[PDB]
RNA sequence: AAUUGAAGAGUUUGAUCAUGGCUCAGAUUGAACGCUGGCGGCAGGCCUAACACAUGCAAGUCGAACGGUAACAGGAAGAAGCUUGCUUCUUUGCUGACGAGUGGCGGACGGGUGAGUAAUGUCUGGGAAACUGCCUGAUGGAGGGGGAUAACUACUGGAAACGGUAGCUAAUACCGCAUAACGUCGCAAGACCAAAGAGGGGGACCUUCGGGCCUCUUGCCAUCGGAUGUGCCCAGAUGGGAUUAGCUAGUAGGUGGGGUAACGGCUCACCUAGGCGACGAUCCCUAGCUGGUCUGAGAGGAUGACCAGCCACACUGGAACUGAGACACGGUCCAGACUCCUACGGGAGGCAGCAGUGGGGAAUAUUGCACAAUGGGCGCAAGCCUGAUGCAGCCAUGCCGCGUGUAUGAAGAAGGCCUUCGGGUUGUAAAGUACUUUCAGCGGGGAGGAAGGGAGUAAAGUUAAUACCUUUGCUCAUUGACGUUACCCGCAGAAGAAGCACCGGCUAACUCCGUGCCAGCAGCCGCGGUAAUACGGAGGGUGCAAGCGUUAAUCGGAAUUACUGGGCGUAAAGCGCACGCAGGCGGUUUGUUAAGUCAGAUGUGAAAUCCCCGGGCUCAACCUGGGAACUGCAUCUGAUACUGGC
């Protein structure tokens, strides 16, 4: 089905993640339909590093994609930030 | 089949083939029925075996067989045919 | 394998595939038994 | 292919193997290649220590 | 990745004094700076166009201390920047951060400056940076770390700076041994023996 | 309003099917000269209405055959 | 704010200018070889044999679909030597679970390679006749019967591979029947079509004490949708060759049948005789294509490793089956060649998965650890699998960074080399002195990548119910392959960390021998025939520098295929001259149209890259936010000078 993951585009040792809206039938880093936002766990305390464009995701949810545990998590996250 | 899951697939296929081609079969041969009733000129008897097939056809493209749009195909087919028939 | 097929690369030391002389010797002769003094063959005749 | 051997002197003969890496002797009418010395079979010049590269030569200790 | 070898035989080759000797006792005393190095340097050498490029392109880079692809990057980068590309590359030769503090009077020479980067003395708002390259933007302030302060070199080094003359885009202060970079350096700044726009032509060709 | 391409006819003895050869007026890409570039389309045409030599505007749909891809829509200038 | 970019040189001559080739200076790489060679980070790593493959692993999962227990850990009934207290040996799926099986879903993804394909390809843009598992939103059903079948058992055929009879049993397996529209068929009436039970907790009418009944959770099925994916069509674009000009009978089109999920000569019957083509059909050669990459001032040219999209292929040639999806890399069937096993009857096999081996090659890595993450599979989950991925190893292959000491230091020491014999050069170079400790070495500390998941609880949402389940909080211990991780500190002491090419002109850098047109050099011009800045060495220098050279390969220069941007009297080049079809171009005035053209808008041009502004790794390379860009195409709305049409 149709689903928002994050898509590891970074360097060896420092992740940073899309949090793109693929088919889960393609590639993590491969083929998607629309890059949603992004996330990167190393970030350190500055000022960025988590950001989700979440209405897309609240669009594609209720098309009927399935968010993956980790993106839900991140979701989540941002929204307790909000 | 190197793989377990395979080994089953292959056998689970033979199986499922076998049981398959009974039931394809068996429509096909309906059809010709009521084909070979057109063929004829008899238009009761055509309509009777349409009658008999129609349903199995239908309970065929139910369980998967056969696709839904190709199992109305027929019907549309026979019925054409049954209309210019009588 | 049912065909002999001994490489080139065998006969040459720097790479490290024969050490003795024998094997190289007969790694050798297969090439020439594959492929199928003059002066000397000329004496002769003459005498 | 006819090929050069730079360099002076060398350990070359009938039915040796050896690496061939282009680039003409121009007043050579045929020759198109150089023998790489140092590689494969063919040794390295003896007693050279400019150009070393060239010629296959290992540094001397000194 | 630098020159270890004579230095005052490059700034021979050169000409000019390219300060790669502190400056206590002159350069004119402690070399032949006029005659070129090697036993063909009283024969004066007809020059040609691109001959004096690379001279000037050398003289820039063993200034700083830039080995050549290092030099042609940063070159590289001033042409991607907007304005005047040789000033751009001088701005961005400056700004590496070893020469930044030899500026200041933390190295006597640039060399120095550079091993002390090394050795992590130079700290640059309160973080240590290893990296002599390190390109000091405008309001950073550099400082060297409490426990290289009580080096009597550092100390030789400001003297040094003190009897020489004072860069305008940096602060400096003696007793704390630390500064500010205040702005980028101008071409009015930098000297004006320098041909920027001889090394510019030089790559591109 | 749907879309629809103007052309002249080649040929139409193959009953209920006409070629028309669309010329479009494109640009050389390197050379920059604008050339006529001839794209002879088989069309459908039911009841034979255009003849050979008649300028014919036509349409795109469902492939009518292995060629036929198209559809005449109006006959424009006929008579010859 | 987002292309702010364009260099020449040597060589034809006695000399000149010109034409004109060859040629060097630059950038570049999946590169190799040579000589070396400290480290790190980030990258990259069989381009050739789509050649053969030993070994292991690369796809399994679900016991909450179902009868069952092949090992195991617990209880339950019985008993043995009876330490007075249970150790122990027998039985029973009763339970946690699970071998083998049936079933479901997954093996159509993920990964690989580029053999084939110059178009059932790719890119861009448009479409209509389609299907689409899981996920999804909606609206309604899920009633009641069957007979099988593995599994399991006896007797057996086979060396094995694998069977074969006779029995037994279940299921969300399978099949009817009922029920039946919002479905299918049809002009309608009508005809016809489905399934699926399973798990957690529970008051009372109840109970063959299994359960009924209630409940929640999930699953089933139909229909319309949605998304996603796939199939199909058309236009244009997408290599070279005309010393390949004719090609093609299912060929082009038609009517009807058949087929497909779908339209279609997709296939058959009969008819018409077309269709393609010098705007290059056909045939041949080569080729994955694109985003891009390199180069370039650009325009172009070359190119398509890595990363990403699309296609194709899976030992070769077929074929279907299953399925939502394949005509399926680790499925089936057949043939073939090739390896292996065989008791000779017959079998097994398929690295272009990851490692690896051989081979071919100039040349390209270890049978490494791990699921900790991210993603995928299954499941209600826990979980298990995952050679995707993450990391690790090897190789300077690249890019980037860093280091290899810093400052001082005349006796301008010694030695080296030259030498007008004075020195002047190595050269402040070394030694000596002071100072520092990058990385390397030792010892210590020491983040981040870790978010989830598990138990207890409290509230809310469901319902007969404060149970259970779900949602939201909270404490509790947790989850690291990399990992003597990144990163910080202390210790001792310059300690362990410079080499390669070049030095006649081009072209930065010059002196000194042997020889002697020999040996050798060489990119081009050309050096070498007894005084060689060109050959070999020494010193000295110059260039780069952990690399440097050589070679190969591309663009550049080369305006040397000239579109930008060239020529043609004599340098190469005006058909020997005409007519003339196609084509190209076409005086001038008005109208009109809006095809070109221009303008604006809309959609698209995937992301990455490139470019700009930033942010993050100590800086950088690398990553990365947002933008710009993608110069293209289509549609719509206008403009009408010019070009076209009428
Ligand atoms: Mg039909
Ligand atoms: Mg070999
Ligand atoms: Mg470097
Ligand atoms: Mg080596
Ligand atoms: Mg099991
Ligand atoms: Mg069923
Ligand atoms: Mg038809
Ligand atoms: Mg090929
Ligand atoms: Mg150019
Ligand atoms: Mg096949
Ligand atoms: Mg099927
Ligand atoms: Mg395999
Ligand atoms: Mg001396
Ligand atoms: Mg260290
Ligand atoms: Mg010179
Ligand atoms: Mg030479
Ligand atoms: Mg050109
Ligand atoms: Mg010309
Ligand atoms: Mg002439
Ligand atoms: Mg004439
Ligand atoms: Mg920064
Ligand atoms: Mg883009
Ligand atoms: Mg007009």
């Amino acid at each position: 089905m149709v689903t928002i993951r994050l898509a590891r585009h970074g360097a060896k040792k420092r992740p940073f993640y899309q949090v793109v809206v693929a088919d889960s039938r393609n590639a993590r880093n491969g083929r998607f339909i629309e890059r949603v936002g992004f996330f990167n766990p190393i970030a350190s305390e500055k000022e960025e590093g988590t950001r989700l464009d979440l209405d897309r995701i609240a669009h594609w949810v209720g098309q009927g994609a399935t968010i993956s545990d980790r993106v839900a998590a991140l979701i989540k996250e941002v929204n307790k930030a909000a | 089949a190197n793989i377990k899951s395979a080994k089953k697939r292959a056998i689970q296929s033979e199986k499922a083939r076998k049981h398959n081609a009974s039931r394809r079969s068996m429509m096909r041969t309906f059809i010709k029925k009521v084909y070979a009733a057109i063929e004829a000129g008899d238009k009761a008897a055509a309509q009777k075996a349409f009658n008999e097939m129609q349903p199995i056809v239908d309970r065929q493209a139910a369980k998967g067989l056969i696709h839904k749009n190709k199992a109305a195909r027929h019907k549309a087919n026979l019925t054409a045919q049954i209309n210019k028939l009588a | 394998q049912k065909q002999p097929n001994p490489s080139r690369d065998w006969l040459n030391p720097n790479l490290g595939y024969v050490t003795t002389s024998r094997g190289r010797s007969k790694i050798h002769a297969w090439f020439r038994k594959q492929d199928r003094a003059a002066i000397g063959g000329g004496d002769i005749r003459l005498n | 292919v006819t090929s050069y051997i730079g360099g002076e002197g060398h350990n070359l003969q009938e039915h040796s193997v050896i690496l061939i890496r282009g680039g003409r002797v121009k007043d050579l009418p045929g020759v198109r290649y150089h023998t790489v010395r140092g590689a494969l079979d063919c040794s390295g010049v003896k007693d050279r220590k400019q150009a070393r590269s060239k010629y296959g030569v290992k540094r001397p200790k000194a | 990745a630098r020159y270890l070898g004579p230095k005052l035989k490059l700034s021979r080759r050169e000409g000019t004094d390219l300060f790669l000797k502190s400056g206590v006792r002159a350069i004119d005393t402690k070399c032949k700076i006029e005659q070129a190095p090697g036993q063909h340097g009283a024969r004066k050498p007809r020059l040609s166009d691109y001959g004096v490029q690379l001279r000037e392109k050398q003289k820039v880079r063993r200034i700083y201390g830039v080995l050549e692809r290092q030099f042609r990057n940063y070159y590289k980068e001033a042409a991607r920047l907007k304005g005047n590309t040789g000033e751009n590359l001088l701005a961005l030769l400056e700004g590496r951060l070893d020469n930044v503090v030899y500026r200041m009077g933390f190295g006597a020479t640039r060399a120095e400056a550079r091993q002390l980067v090394s050795h992590k003395a130079i700290m640059v708002n309160g973080r240590v940076v290893n990296i002599a390259s390190y390109q000091v933007s405008p309001n950073d302030v550099v400082s060297i770390r409490e426990k290289a302060k009580k080096q009597s070199r550092v100390k030789a080094a400001l003297e040094l700076a003190e009897q020489r003359e004072k860069p305008t885009w940096l602060e400096v202060d003696a007793g704390k041994m630390e500064g500010t970079f205040k702005r980028k350096p101008e071409r009015s700044d930098l000297s004006a023996d320098i041909n920027e726009h001889l090394i510019v032509e030089l790559y591109s060709k | 309003k749907i879309r629809t391409l103007q052309g002249r006819v080649v040929s139409d003895k193959m009953e209920k099917s006409i070629v028309v050869a669309i010329e479009r007026f494109v640009k050389h890409p390197i050379y920059g000269k604008f050339i006529k570039r001839t794209t002879k389309l088989h069309v459908h045409d039911e009841n034979n209405e255009c003849g050979i030599g008649d300028v014919v505007e036509i349409r795109e749909c469902r492939p009518l055959s292995k060629t036929k891809s198209w559809t005449l829509v109006r006959v424009v200038e006929k008579a010859v």
